[PDB]
């Protein structure tokens, strides 16, 4: 059955160049013109590029239409993206897709399917940096309740992931994780919570385990009164 | 350029019922073939974009019949006959007639379910945020639904709001609940000039925005 | 010489070589400043020097003449006229077998309209038999001679050139201008006709009923295609919207007949040529200048020129 | 062309042929005929 797979996706600062590949499975790739396609969390779907199927013909968003080249190795069955002047705007996943077949006596309609399992790429000057963590411990208040909560506020690391869990990594009844913050400093932060029966709290203590895999720092911090 | 976009934005459908959603262009969608390449996607959590409908009507394979597409012009519709758990998703028309292609803004799809609300709860900042150059003062709703919420923000009294961000889950695979966060980052002596922190939740089910508070010591 | 590189086709490997890009430094309106310039070329219209390095297929036999890109190649209708104290007579016998007494006769002063449609193998826009899929030889029982058969019905044929082309004019000269084909919009899609599967494979029905009066009942009777020889004769060779056509017949004449859906039309890959000769010559070739767009005809097949090898 | 350098009229249009210097341009008086009959 038809597939196709992306590579090379990463971080990179401003005004640099990233190459993307995509490679086709279960199909013969230099009968179909190809297309890449962008997601922006903001925005959603976003076209970027075009090319037919012996790579005579090209065409692009005005986005990144000069700042870009697509290209195809038809001996190879892949397709790649250059990318160069990159700017924050250019973070997205981007996914490649498949078009126009062209058969040996016609040429049929145009489309975007099947669709890549995508790569992600970020742009951005910031450091490599490890997590600030910080406990959000539960009020007095939430001491006071039948069921308390508590969490543990991740902070000022860049790129993402965090990847969080609560007390030896052992607890995820009434577990959540935000999706993280990007702040104005252009570094990602979030919260974690846990919800407790209040008798709980000190009878199991109370851990925010974090790791930040990009720099490979991790920290198991205590979260009470 | 042709513009695309879908009427209803978000639609709280109970499993078993049916949906539908608008889709209207700027421009037709007919081409100089005779075709009309208008398509439809749907993209699960975590997922990509998986095409369902194209040529305005014909499926993709293996796609559940319980799918259908129909219109003509500039004015387009999907229709679910019922929806299903893998029908959870966001679903984005588009057009392949003019380049650039182009995509609607997307429709949600979410299980509706039982108005329900917050479970609130704050936090005292930290041994490390008490001398941080800014104290992100927290707040917590806890499984509620439906999605609407936000926190207003006040310490002794003072009305405090300005300075606050906010992030949410999508909703809960097992009962369908949402939780949401509040995060009043004040700079540390703004912070430090005030004492007894409360966060005053609004929700679209709460019978009055309930204030939950802690004591600086 | 011409420098040629294939065009940036990727597909199966000599296909790949079926047009050529290739370059050549060329005279200009002034005798003293050469261009340099660039064409198309179909892979039939070059050979190699021995490399990258090629010449026109004429040049170590042949002149050459474009073909003035005004007058049409449409076959116009022509009728032949007998001077004064002369006259033509028509034979009116609907199963005449192209000799000996015609019982019914009338007299005319020309012919009907006929068409100086050329082409191999298969005879186009000609007239339809009377009535049976009437055969005619001098002698059918050498194999030597070549058998026409003549249908009652036409079978249809629709030829295409699906590329588009452009026209590009350079002045090789003062006041005199050599026509390139200067790129190709969007896809490249093979040359190619179609014929209805059913249709022929009826007519052919037909035809092996007719052979079955002079053969006799018991044979079986095959089709085959054409062994050997020039392109010209080894295939359906033909002229449509004035290019120049040789489509590969072996999917129509590929059957055995017994003494005793539907609608998937076969379909024929056909070359193409722009240097020619007329085919009862050399010495003198000739240039078709490319042309622009898509091309289509349809036309109607009324008969064969067969051959037999001796069921 | 563009400067000094130059070029025929016709090297754009036509190719151009040398009138003979011997035949003469002169009018010369012609007389047109009807054939017999007319
Ligand atoms: C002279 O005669 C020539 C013929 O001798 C003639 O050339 C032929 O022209 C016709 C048009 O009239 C061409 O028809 C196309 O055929 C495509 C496939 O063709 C190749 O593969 C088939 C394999 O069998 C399938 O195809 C036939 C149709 O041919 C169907 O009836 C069958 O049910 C079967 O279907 C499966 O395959 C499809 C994908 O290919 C799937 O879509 C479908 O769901 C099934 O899985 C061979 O039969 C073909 O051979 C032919 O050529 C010989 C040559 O001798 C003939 O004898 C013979 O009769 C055959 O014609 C060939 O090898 C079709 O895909 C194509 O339809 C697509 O395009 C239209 C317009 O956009 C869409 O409406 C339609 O839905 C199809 O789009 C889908 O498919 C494309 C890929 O093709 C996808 O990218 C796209 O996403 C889309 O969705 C599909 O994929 C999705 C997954 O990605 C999935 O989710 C969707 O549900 C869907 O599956 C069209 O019918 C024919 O190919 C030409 N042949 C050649 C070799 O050129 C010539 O025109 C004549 N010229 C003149 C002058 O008369
Ligand atoms: C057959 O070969 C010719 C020559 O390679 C191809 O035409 C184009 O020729 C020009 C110079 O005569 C090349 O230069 C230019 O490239 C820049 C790229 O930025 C462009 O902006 C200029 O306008 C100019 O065209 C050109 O690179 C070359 N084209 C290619 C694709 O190589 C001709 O296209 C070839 N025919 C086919 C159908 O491939
Ligand atoms: C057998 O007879 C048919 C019918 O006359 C011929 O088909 C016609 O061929 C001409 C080629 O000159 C086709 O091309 C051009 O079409 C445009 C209009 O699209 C017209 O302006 C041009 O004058 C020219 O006719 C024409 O489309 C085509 N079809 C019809 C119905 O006329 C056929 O070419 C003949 N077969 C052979 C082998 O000559
Ligand atoms: C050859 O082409 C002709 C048309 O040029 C086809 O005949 C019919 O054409 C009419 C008018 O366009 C259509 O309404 C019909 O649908 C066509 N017939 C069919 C079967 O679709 C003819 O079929 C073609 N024949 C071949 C062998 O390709
Ligand atoms: C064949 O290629 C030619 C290239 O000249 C295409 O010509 C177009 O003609 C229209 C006339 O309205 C112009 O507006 C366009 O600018 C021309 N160029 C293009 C790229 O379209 C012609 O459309 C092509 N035809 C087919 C059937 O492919
Ligand atoms: C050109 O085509 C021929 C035949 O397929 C092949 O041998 C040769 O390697 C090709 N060269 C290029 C530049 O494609
Ligand atoms: C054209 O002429 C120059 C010399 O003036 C020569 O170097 C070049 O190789 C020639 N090019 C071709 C394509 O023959
Ligand atoms: C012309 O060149 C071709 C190259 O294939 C060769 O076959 C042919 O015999 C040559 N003819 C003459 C008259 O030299
Ligand atoms: C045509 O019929 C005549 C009848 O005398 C016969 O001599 C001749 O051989 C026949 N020719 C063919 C080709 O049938
Ligand atoms: C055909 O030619 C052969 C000699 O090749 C001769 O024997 C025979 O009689 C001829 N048949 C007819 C019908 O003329
Ligand atoms: C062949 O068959 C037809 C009937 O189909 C018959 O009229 C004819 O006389 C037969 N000829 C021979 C030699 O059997
Ligand atoms: C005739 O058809 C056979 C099919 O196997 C093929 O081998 C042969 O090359 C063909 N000949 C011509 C002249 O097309
Ligand atoms: C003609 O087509 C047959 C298949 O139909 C192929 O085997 C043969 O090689 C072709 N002939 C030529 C001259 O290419
Ligand atoms: C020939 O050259 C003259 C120079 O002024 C120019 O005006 C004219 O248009 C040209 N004619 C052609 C047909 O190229």
């Amino acid at each position: 059955e038809v597939q196709l797979a992306e590579s090379g996706g990463g971080l990179t600062k401003p005004g640099g160049s990233l190459r993307l590949s995509c490679a086709a499975s279960g199909f013969t790739f230099s009968d179909f013109y190809m297309d890449w396609v962008r997601q922006t969390p903001g925005k959603g779907l976003e076209w970027v590029s075009r090319i037919n199927n012996d790579g005579r013909n090209k065409w692009y968003a005005d986005s990144v239409r000069g700042r870009f080249t697509v290209s195809r190795e038809n001996a190879k069955n892949t397709l790649y993206l250059q990318m160069d002047s990159l700017r924050a705007e250019d973070t997205a996943v981007y996914y490649c897709a498949r078009d126009r077949p062209v058969y040996r006596y016609w040429s049929g309609g145009y489309h975007l399917d099947p669709w890549g399992q995508g790569v992600v790429v970020t742009v951005s000057s910031a450091s490599t940096k490890g997590p600030s963590v910080f406990p959000l411990a539960p009020s007095s208040r939430s001491t006071s309740e039948s069921t308390a909560a508590l969490g543990c506020l991740v902070k000022d690391y860049f790129p993402e992931p965090v990847t969080v869990s609560w007390n030896s990594g052992s607890l995820t009844s009434g577990v959540h994780t935000f999706p993280a913050v990007l702040q104005s400093s252009g570094l990602y932060s979030l919260s974690s919570v846990v919800t407790v029966p209040s008798s709980s709290l000190g009878t199991q203590t109370y851990v925010c385990n974090v790791n930040h895999k990009p720099s490979n720092t991790k920290v198991d911090k205590r979260v009470e009164i | 350029y042709v513009v695309m976009t879908q009427s209803p934005l978000s639609l709280p459908i109970t499993p078993g019922q049916p949906a539908s959603i608008s889709c209207r262009s700027s421009q037709r969608l007919l081409h100089s073939d005779g075709n009309t390449y208008l398509a439809w996607y749907q993209q699960r959590p975590g997922q990509p974009p998986r095409r369902l409908i194209y040529e305005v009507s014909k499926l993709d394979s293996g796609v559940p019949d319980r799918f259908s597409g129909s219109g003509a012009g500039t004015d387009f519709t999907l229709k679910i006959s019922r929806v299903e758990a893998e029908d959870v998703g966001v679903y984005y028309c588009g057009q392949n007639t003019y380049l650039p292609y182009s995509f609607g803004q997307g429709s949600k799809v979410e299980i509706k379910r039982a108005v329900a609300a917050p479970s609130v709860f704050i936090f005292p900042p930290s041994e490390d945020q008490v001398k941080s150059g800014t104290v992100s003062v927290v707040c917590l709703l806890n499984n509620f639904y439906p999605r609407e919420a936000s926190v207003k923000w006040k310490v002794d009294g003072v009305l405090k709001t300005g300075n606050s961000q906010e992030s949410v889950t999508e909703q809960d695979s097992k009962d369908n609940t949402y939780s949401l966060s509040s995060t009043l980052t004040l700079s540390n002596t703004d912070y430090q000039s005030h004492n007894v922190y409360a966060c005053e939740v609004t929700h679209q089910g709460l019978s009055s925005p309930v204030t939950k508070s802690f004591n600086r010591g | 010489t011409l420098q040629c590189t294939n065009v940036t086709n990727a597909i199966t490997d000599d296909m790949r070589g079926e047009l050529k890009n290739c370059s050549f430094n060329m005279t200009t309106e002034l005798r003293d400043k050469k261009q340099k310039v660039y064409s198309l070329f179909y892979r039939l219209d070059v050979v190699q020097i021995n490399n990258k390095e090629y010449r026109l297929i004429n040049c170590n036999t042949s002149a050459i003449t474009q073909a003035c890109p005004k007058v049409s190649f449409e076959p116009i209708p022509i009728h032949y006229c007998a001077p004064a104290g002369f006259a033509i007579l028509k034979c009116k016998d609907k199963k005449f077998n192209g000799t000996g007494p015609c019982p019914s006769v009338s007299t005319v002063q020309c012919t009907h309209g006929i068409k100086p449609v050329v082409s191999t193998q298969l005879l186009l826009n000609g007239s339809l038999a009377e009535e049976e899929v009437m055969i005619r030889s001098e002698n059918i029982t050498n194999n030597a001679k070549n058998i026409l058969v003549q249908f009652n019905t036409p079978v249809q044929i629709n030829c295409t050139r699906p590329n588009n082309n452009t026209r590009k004019s350079i002045r090789i000269g003062p006041g005199q201008a050599f026509y390139a084909t200067g790129d190709i919009i969007g896809d490249i899609r093979q040359a190619h006709c179609n014929v209805s599967k059913a249709t022929w494979n009826e007519t052919l029905g037909k035809v092996v009923k007719q052979l079955r009066k002079h053969f006799g009942n018991n044979t079986i009777i095959r089709f085959a295609n054409s062994s050997g020889g020039d392109l010209e004769v080894t295939t359906h060779s033909f002229n449509c919207g004035g290019e120049f056509f040789y489509c590969n017949t072996s999917g129509l004449f590929n059957s055995t007949w017994i003494s005793n859906g539907s609608n998937d039309s076969i379909t024929l890959p056909c070359r193409i040529k722009q240097i020619i000769n007329m085919w009862q010559r050399i010495g003198q070739a000739m240039y078709a200048p490319p042309i622009q767009g898509v091309i289509r005809c349809v036309s109607n097949i009324t008969g064969l020129i067969l051959t037999r090898d001796g069921t």
